[PDB]
């Protein structure tokens, strides 16, 4: 199910809570957020604010609140009132653009990755109304491209330019309290490096976490795609692909994980937890001058329905304009050699 | 820009949005006596040659609308004229000319019909209709005495010439 | 302006550090006499001097290889080029690069027939893989 | 246009409207023309004292000695005769026209007037062609500088009249693509077999100038064998004619030859664009 | 200068002077076309005409390269400057510098084109491409009127395809408030055209736009006033109706007409063009005034005080008189409002005509390239090496 | 009320004073402010509390320069453009595509040997121009005065030196805490090129050449993302 | 030939893998935003530079970096004409850059044309068809060089016969 939004970039994009509708970057200063209505998309909103390209994207699903990040270094909370979003200025104090940004499942926090070589965490202090941040920065030492909360709301992923796939904590207790010990590390004072990838080439363009926290993934620019293992050590798994590099990979379920990039189609991996290997599950977009559905480099994966423990269905945006929306049930059935899991 | 009648008075009559202007003719009609050396027909022969180019026309007074009125008239003697082989038989096709029924502001035919104010009733009907005749019949006369070069049979190549002109692309017979 | 010539990002620090003996001569001499060429080839890809700072010894590996992939037989490359795990694939990949900037002789002639059945095995990924190395051969 | 014409148009335009007015009656306007030729030549036509009934034509070459020391002083009397005045200063040739009174065929010294250049080159050529039929061997050969770095050098053997032009090429590429031209006048009579022979000598000068010969990396040496079928009487005049156009003639085509060359770099260029533009969406 | 004189080209949309620096008139003006035949082996491309010679080949298609509208062919220009240095002006082009001049708005990009062929193709010594309103305010210091240098006025450039009115300051063009009128010396010969097709008989058929023309430059003038002008006409046709005659190329025999009212009618259109274009309708006089109040406020008064007129379609016998008056009627009309609204002194407007108008481009680019001053600022072939053609981009203003 | 000098309790302008304002604005008492709007150029320190008239400097060079400049560099490369006439329209051109160069070496040679400055800009007329290397040559002028014929040296050395005839015991607190305020502040890259600019002269007239003792260099310009000026009256 | 199509070949898969680009702020210079391959001010962000070579004349180098890739080509010059024809036609080219949007205006260092393919390019354009360009334009740029030669020895023969022939 492929639909053309604009025949320039989807920077980025991000869903409400009732995948009713849809924001995205137009490649440009702005956000359009699209609706649902019937078999068709109507835009409804547009958010100018920031005085730069929009580069991170997420929306905080019980509190509807959306959150922007951009080249201009800025980063703005979105709130609906009545019918028009009006935006909430956060002061990152980067002095160089910002990548990336992804709320805490817990709504309270925000994390924004920038080239200051640093990740800036944002909370809201209702005191002195307005949002602060701490600043995440040792060992951090290129531009972050890509961040991901672990379900605690605590441990963050975060893959850079340097090659690495790190994860931190990122406890604030100002707004959250002492969090349950994890198979990553029983101390997580703010800051603390609680793991670091080994390879020293390929820059790790996407990151995600496991259902239950159990296992990061990350995807690098050498073409290689990676799951370290907290319940083996932090064991990590290799794998070489053939083709061009992933941009981005979300779990599926705890051992399956989908990713995307420059190949311009959805693939599969599957992590064999005995074994302590992952292996090529194949092609999942199967047969402009090219096969597959979208026509340019795919950015960005996120899980539509059934939470990364058991996805039914995905959504991948990519430089084409194009917003794919991909069932794994139908998937399934129209390649009976895929096996999930 | 184009040129304008300079007839119109603080006391000029009207019938319709049209200046009422005096003719010295013998024909009949409800133009008021002429007795100034020059009137409105006048005024309009002398300017045609130069007005017939002109394609856009700013009405002024009511006058300009009696003048436009004779200037259009003035190509129909022409088209008619044209065709003629004498002074005589030009003459004699300009009272024919004259007592055709074209049509009046107001009415399908008649152009600039945004321009020119409807006749209000029966009466203004008759008297406008009645001024126009009067009008057309004194023009043509006085036409041909210009038209035809003192060596009979020969409407004069420099009024023929313009017979394909229009005044601002209009016809009262279009 | 005499300031404006000293690069004072030379010595940022912020400015980014990448994280810092070859194959057995007389082996693969072996091989290549003792008989063939796909176990020649496999003694060629080991040991690579990818943590030497010293061109020469780099280029020593270099040498060796290459003489080994001119050895080859044209009809004979593909099948030791699939002996080889994708991990060997990927180092093959290197040193047809590395050859690449030594053309001598129709060297480049053989190279690019190695390249095309080192890509059918690797695959474009095993390129990226020689964009993508921070230390190589 | 291939080969280039031997006769000035300004002279022969400015002569022939002056004239067409003289015989129609009408008064004389006044002229001030400056103008130029190939070889440094520069020309200039006027009134001399104002006289707008009277028309000079003037030409000026810097090597015009070297052409007077090989009978261009006779010659130009010959064709020009009473038309032929003392030089304006500043000019080594002037020619003088008188608008009151003219020629029955006007057309006709129109036409020499704009073959002034053309005949103060004529001399040396006839009196070489002259040698070789009279079999007067040994003659010194003659110099014409006609450029500030070009020379011309003319001999007459026992068969044959020589003619070598020490030409220079600007451009470093433009002498490639000279000895390409030069190549095919080399084979010339693989084309055409009663034609003249022509040699050539890159950076080397022939044996034809045993005199401070130019040696340079730049530097062409072009040898014309002319034969009797070419230099004498009935067909020295079209010789003349050609072989006094050739070194122009060369550099013409080499820069013409880069003018055909443009056009092919704006259509292949052009071609590309429209490949690039299409992988647009 | 040193001892040859430099080559001026001055290519019009109708016709192209050429000529030697130094000169009061080109030594050719030619007609802007050339004649081609039509994978280009041997040597086709040189099998071409220009000029005369260019108009009516029978196996060759006559093309006409410039012209405001269409993109330009430099195939086609690059061919006409061959001849143009080989077969007309017959210069060494390796021994002069050249002048060229650019239609009004010319991109930068354009030059470096030019700088490309005349280097590259013809390797000049030294290129100036020149400004046209520039060289025309320049001719005009030929004036009476005039006795003192400026380069600050509004140039009126009427030639053969569109009429523009360009503001200059201190010798730069105020490109951000120029306008152009769509009529010109063609525009007007077709309204003579029809005029006489509607009168007289006789006419060759395929010379209907040539008697025209000729009418036009024989016994056209810009009368003060068209009635009375018809008038005097029709009073005494005897001395107001001319005669002419012409040949007719298929039986080379002479046919006579009567010349009239076409006599004073063609020119009028600059002051009424709605008289033969539906589309435009704005008087001559007022594209100008417009023009110059677009200006900046601080150098109107220079510019009203300094209109000069260029090209062949300015040569109507009192086109200066007639745009002067006309110009300050409006003018004054305007000052006038503004002081029946409550003290505006007086706008000077001056419409300077001279004797080099015809050519006034040609003239003024003739008489700057005979100058020390010329061969200084001009861009020479080391320049061009060492830097490439962007430095054909600007061209260094002089005169004053 | 902020009054400017080209745009608009009350604002003053240096020698509530402005610099004090502005510092304000970011919760600050002690800091040099650079504030470059449409007229001149200030560099005013600000000791904990308030302003002090001496040591604060200026330069001759600003916004309406810039955009002056930027016309004369774009006459140059073949466009018609008239000083009086176009100015607004530059100053558009100016505000849309200009920026500060980090390493000028580098942009010279990115619009000498490729097409990536390279935008084009459609005029009021219709007609499109194209501007490249000059997008980052006009607001040098800041760097370089001399660039449009004006005696000094530029914001950054000048900056330098006002620092530096401050007390030794405020240097560090000023060196810390410098923040820039006025639209021609607003040019990409000027944070980072004064940054560069000043460890250069640092690392030259202080550390003489010691090359090692830089890196304890501590050099934070703050660069807000808001008018800071009329910010500081806002809440104040 | 027997060597053309192995040599396009690996040309061809090694643009594909380099053309894997996406926007990149810069990190060195607050909100700049520049071609990395060009600016080298982060060791980091540039990859490792690769050649191809056909032989010893004739090959190709392509530089990537997270947001740019340049690529070199030293084109085939068998002769002395054929070395200005080729030099005369690389320079018409690079004058015209702007409206080659992928054209450097000078080459690397040792080639006669460069590339420079950014991620702005491959935003707007299938990078799939930039990669067919490339190849398209190695083989193009041989033939028309051919054609050229070509067309000036023929021209030369015509102008040769034709002086010649007058006399
Ligand atoms: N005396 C004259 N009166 C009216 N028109 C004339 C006169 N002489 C020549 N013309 C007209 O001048 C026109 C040519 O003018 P000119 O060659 O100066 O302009 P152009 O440079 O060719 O065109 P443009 O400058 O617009 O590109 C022709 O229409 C010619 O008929
Ligand atoms: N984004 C921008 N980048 C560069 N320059 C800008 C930008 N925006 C405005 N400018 C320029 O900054 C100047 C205006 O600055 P400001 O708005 O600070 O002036 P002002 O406060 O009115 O005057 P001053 O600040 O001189 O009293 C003008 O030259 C304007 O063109
Ligand atoms: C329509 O074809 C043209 C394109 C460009 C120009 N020219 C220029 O752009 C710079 S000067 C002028 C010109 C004039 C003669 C030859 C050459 Br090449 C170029 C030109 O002369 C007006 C014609
Ligand atoms: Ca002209
Ligand atoms: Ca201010």
């Amino acid at each position: 199910a492929y639909h053309s939004f604009l025949v320039e970039p989807i920077s980025c994009h991000a869903w409400n809570k009732d995948r009713t509708q849809i924001a995205i970057c137009p490649n440009n200063h702005e956000v359009h957020i699209y609706e649902k209505s019937g078999n068709k998309w109507v835009q409804v909103h547009e958010l100018k604010e920031h005085n730069g390209q929009v580069t991170g994207i997420d929306w905080a699903p019980d509190s509807n609140r959306i959150v922007t990040c951009g080249t201009d270094r800025n980063a703005y909370v979105w709130t609906l009132k009545g019918r028009t979003w009006k935006p909430t200025l956060v002061i990152l104090r980067i002095n160089r653009a910002a990548r990336c940004v992804r709320w805490a499942p817990n709504e309270k926090k925000f994390a924004v990755g920038s080239g200051s070589r640093v990740i800036s965490i944002c909370y809201f202090e209702q005191e002195n109304d307005w949002w602060v941040c701490k600043h995440i920065k040792k060992p951090i030492r290129s531009t972050v491209l890509s961040l991901d909360w672990h379900p605690n709301s605590v441990l963050l992923a975060a893959g850079s330019c340097d090659f690495k796939c790190r994860i931190f904590s990122a406890y604030i207790k100002e707004v959250e309290e002492r969090p349950a010990p994890t198979p990553w590390g029983s101390k997580m004072p703010f800051g603390e490096l609680m793991f670091e990838s080994s390879s020293s080439c390929g820059w790790v363009h996407g990151v995600c976490f496991s259902a239950n926290g159990s296992r990061v993934a990350w995807v690098s620019h050498d073409s290689t795609v990676c799951l370290a293992d907290a319940d083996k050590k932090m064991a990590v798994a290799t794998l070489a692909s053939e083709t061009l590099p992933l941009l981005a990979v979300t779990f599926i379920t705890e051992s399956s994980l989908v990713a995307a990039g420059h190949d311009c189609f959805p693939v599969l991996f599957t992590y064999d937890s005995a074994a302590g290997k992952l292996s090529f599950g194949g092609r999942l977009d199967v047969p402009a001058g090219l096969d597959s559905l979208h026509k340019n480099s795919v950015s960005q994966i996120s899980v539509l329905s059934g939470g990364k423990a058991k996805c039914s269905q995905f959504c991948t945006t990519g430089m084409d304009g194009g917003m794919s929306i991909w069932d794994v049930r139908s998937l399934e059935s129209a390649l009976k050699d895929l096996k999930i899991v | 820009p184009a040129y304008h009648s300079s007839l119109m008075d603080p006391d000029t009559k009207l019938i319709g949005n049209m200046a009422l202007l005096p003719i010295r003719s013998q024909f009949k009609g409800p133009a008021p006596r002429e007795t100034k050396d020059t009137d409105i027909v006048d005024e309009a022969i002398y300017y045609f040659k130069a007005n017939v180019f002109f394609k856009n026309y700013e009405i002024k007074n009511e006058a300009d609308r009696t003048l436009i009125y004779i200037t259009l008239y003035i190509s129909e003697c022409l088209k008619k004229l044209q065709k003629c082989n004498s002074k005589s038989q030009g003459e004699k096709e300009m009272y024919t000319l004259g007592i055709t029924n074209f049509p009046i502001p107001g009415e399908p035919g008649f152009p600039l019909n945004a321009i020119y104010a409807k006749p209000a009733n029966k009466q203004e009907d008759e008297v406008m209709r009645a001024y126009l005749q009067q009008l057309r019949q004194e023009t043509g006369l006085r036409l041909c005495e210009k038209v035809f070069d003192p060596q009979n049979d020969k409407p004069s190549k420099w009024w023929t010439c313009f017979v394909k002109r229009q005044f601002m692309n209009k016809s009262l017979s279009g | 302006a005499r300031f404006r010539k000293v690069d004072v990002g030379e010595y940022d620090e912020n400015k980014f550090v990448d994280e810092e003996a070859g194959p057995d001569e007389g082996e693969v001499d072996s091989c290549l006499r003792q008989g063939n060429m796909t176990a020649a080839l496999q003694a060629a890809l080991k040991n690579p001097p990818i943590n030497t700072k010293s061109q020469a010894v780099k280029d020593r590996a270099g040498s060796i290889v290459l003489k080994v992939l001119i050895s080859f037989k044209a009809n004979d490359i593909e099948k030791a080029v699939q002996s080889l795990d994708k991990n060997g694939v990927d180092l093959l990949m290197k040193y047809i690069y590395k050859g690449f900037e030594s053309p001598s002789d129709n060297s480049s002639a053989v190279l690019l027939q190695w390249h095309e059945k080192a890509l059918a095995a690797g695959g474009v990924g095993s390129i990226v893989r020689v964009l993508t190395a921070r230390k190589t051969v | 246009m291939i080969l280039l014409e031997v006769n000035n148009r300004i002279i022969e335009e400015t002569l022939a409207l002056k004239f067409e007015n003289a015989a129609a009656g009408n008064k004389p306007e006044a002229v001030e023309v400056t103008f130029a030729d190939f070889d440094g030549v520069l020309y200039h036509i006027s009134n001399p004292n104002g006289d707008k009934t009277k028309v000079m034509v003037s030409i000026s070459l810097k090597f015009y000695k070297e052409l007077q020391a090989h009978g261009a002083d006779e010659l130009l009397k010959r064709v020009y005769g009473s038309y032929l005045v003392n030089p304006e200063s500043g000019y080594n040739v002037s020619l003088l026209y008188d608008l009151e009174n003219l020629p029955a065929s006007k057309d006709s010294i129109v036409h020499q007037a704009g073959m002034l250049k053309r005949n103060c080159f004529a001399s040396v050529f006839e009196k070489y062609f002259q040698f070789q039929e009279e079999g007067k061997e040994g003659e010194n050969r003659a110099v014409i500088h006609y450029r500030d770095d070009e020379t011309m050098y003319v001999e007459s053997k026992k068969d044959r009249v020589t003619v070598v032009f020490s030409t220079v090429f600007k451009d470093d590429d433009d002498v490639v693509i000279g000895k390409v031209f030069m190549q095919e006048f080399k084979e010339g009579r693989r084309a055409s077999h009663t034609a003249p022979q022509v040699l050539f000598s890159h950076r080397e000068p022939p044996l034809e100038l045993k005199t401070d010969a130019a040696v340079g990396d730049n530097i062409g040496y072009i040898t014309f064998v002319l034969f009797p079928r070419h230099t004498n009487a009935s067909a020295r005049d079209n010789t003349i004619n050609l072989i006094h156009t050739f070194r122009d003639y060369l550099h013409y085509h080499i820069k013409c030859s880069k003018a055909y060359i443009h056009t092919r770099m704006r259509a292949k260029t052009s071609d590309f664009l429209k490949v690039l533009n299409r992988a647009r969406p | 200068a040193g001892r040859l004189p430099a080559c001026v080209v001055d290519c019009g949309t109708g016709y192209t002077k050429l000529g030697y620096a130094g000169n009061t008139e080109p030594q050719f003006i030619i007609p802007s076309c050339i004649a081609i035949k039509e994978v280009m082996k041997g040597v086709d491309d040189l099998d071409f005409f220009i000029g005369d010679e260019a108009i009516e080949k029978p196996t060759y298609a006559t093309k006409w390269p410039i012209r405001h509208g269409i993109v330009e062919d430099w195939d086609l220009m690059e061919r006409f400057m061959e001849q143009v240095i080989f077969k007309y002006l017959r210069a060494e082009p390796e021994d002069h510098y050249f002048l060229l001049t650019e239609p009004p708005l010319n991109t930068p990009e354009n030059r470096e084109y030019t700088a490309e062929i005349m280097f590259e193709s013809f390797n000049v010594p030294g290129l100036y491409i020149a400004v046209q309103a520039v060289l025309a305010l320049a001719a005009s210091w030929t004036s009476r009127q005039v006795g003192e240098r400026t380069l600050t006025g509004t140039v009126i450039d009427s030639g053969d395809g569109v009429t523009h009115v360009i503001p200059v300051a201190e010798g730069y063009v105020i490109g951000s408030c120029i306008k152009h009128i769509p009529i010109a010396g063609r525009d007007i010969t077709y309204f003579i055209q029809q005029l006489l097709r509607d009168r007289e008989v006789g006419i060759p058929p395929e010379q209907s736009l040539e008697t025209a023309k000729a009418v036009k430059e024989r016994y056209s003038y810009v009368c003060p006033d068209l009635v009375k002008e018809f008038n005097k006409y029709d009073t005494d046709g005897s001395k107001w109706i001319k005669q002419y005659t012409g040949i007719n190329a298929i039986s080379k025999k002479e046919f006579s007409i009567d010349v009239g009212y076409e006599r004073f009618l063609g020119p009028e259109i600059f002051f009424h063009p709605e008289f033969a274009n539906p589309d435009f309708t704005q008087p001559i006089s007022e594209v100008v005034d417009e023009v110059i109040q677009n200006c900046p406020i601080d150098v109107r008064r220079p510019l009203y005080k300094n209109i000069v007129l260029s090209g062949g379609s300015t040569m109507f016998r009192d086109f200066g008189r007639r745009l002067q008056r006309d110009l300050k009627r409006t003018v004054d009309a305007r000052l006038k409002l503004s002081e029946e609204l409550s003290k505006p002194k007086p706008i000077d407007v001056q419409v300077i005509t001279h004797h080099m108008q015809r050519y006034a481009v040609w003239f003024g680019g003739s008489m700057l390239a005979s100058t020390p001053e010329f061969y200084q600022v001009c861009h020479t072939k080391k320049d061009y090496e060492e830097i490439g053609p962007s430095i054909c981009r600007h061209n260094p203003v002089f005169g004053v | 009320c902020d009054n400017g000098t080209g745009f608009v309790l009350l604002t003053e302008p240096p020698m509530a004073i402005q610099a004090v304002l502005t510092l304000y604005a970011q919760g600050l008492l002690t800091g040099v402010v650079v504030d470059s709007g449409d007229g001149v150029t200030h560099i005013c320190p600000v000791y904990e509390g308030f302003s002090l008239p001496h040591l604060t400097r200026r330069l001759d060079i600003a916004g309406r320069d810039i955009t002056r400049y930027l016309i004369k560099l774009l006459l140059l490369r073949g466009y018609a453009f008239n000083h009086s006439a176009d100015f607004e329209t530059v100053r558009m051109i100016k505000e849309k595509l200009c920026y500060v160069g980090y390493n000028i070496e580098q942009e010279q040679k990115l619009a000498l040997e490729t097409t990536v400055l390279v935008e084009s800009y459609t005029l009021p007329d219709g007609r499109i121009i194209k501007v490249g290397g000059e997008r980052f040559e006009a607001p040098e002028a800041l760097f370089q005065p001399h660039l449009i014929n004006v005696e000094g040296v530029g914001v950054a050395e000048l900056l330098f030196n006002t620092i530096q005839a401050a007390d030794i015991d405020t240097r560090s607190e000023f060196y810390k805490h410098i923040v820039l305020s006025g639209g021609s502040t607003m040019y990409p890259g000027l944070p980072s090129r004064l940054e560069r600019e000043l460890k250069q002269l640092y690392l030259e007239r202080v550390l003489k050449g010691d090359v090692e003792k830089l890196s304890k260099f501590k050099i934070r310009i703050e660069d807000p993302p808001r008018h800071m000026v009329f910010l500081g009256g806002a809440v104040l | 030939t027997a060597t053309l199509r192995p040599y396009l070949s690996a040309v061809r898969a090694t643009l594909q893998a380099a053309l894997c680009l996406e926007n990149f702020s810069s990190q060195v210079v607050e909100r700049h935003n520049k071609p990395e391959v060009e600016v080298r001010s982060s060791k980091e962000l540039l990859l490792q530079p690769v050649t191809i070579s056909r032989n010893e004349k004739e090959k190709v180098l392509i530089e990537g970096s997270i947001n740019s890739v340049r690529v070199s080509i030293a084109v085939k010059q068998a002769d002395e004409i054929e070395k200005i024809l080729c030099h005369k036609f690389m320079r018409f080219m690079m004058m015209r850059a702007e409206n080659f949007f992928i054209l450097r205006r000078k080459p690397v260092e040792g080639y006669d044309i460069s590339f420079l393919i950014t991620n702005f390019h491959t935003e707007q354009m299938y990078k799939h068809k930039l990669v067919d360009f490339v190849i398209h334009f190695m083989e193009e740029i041989d033939k028309e060089i051919s054609e050229m030669k070509l067309s000036v020895n023929a021209r030369a023969r015509i102008v040769a016969e034709e002086f010649l022939k007058n006399f």
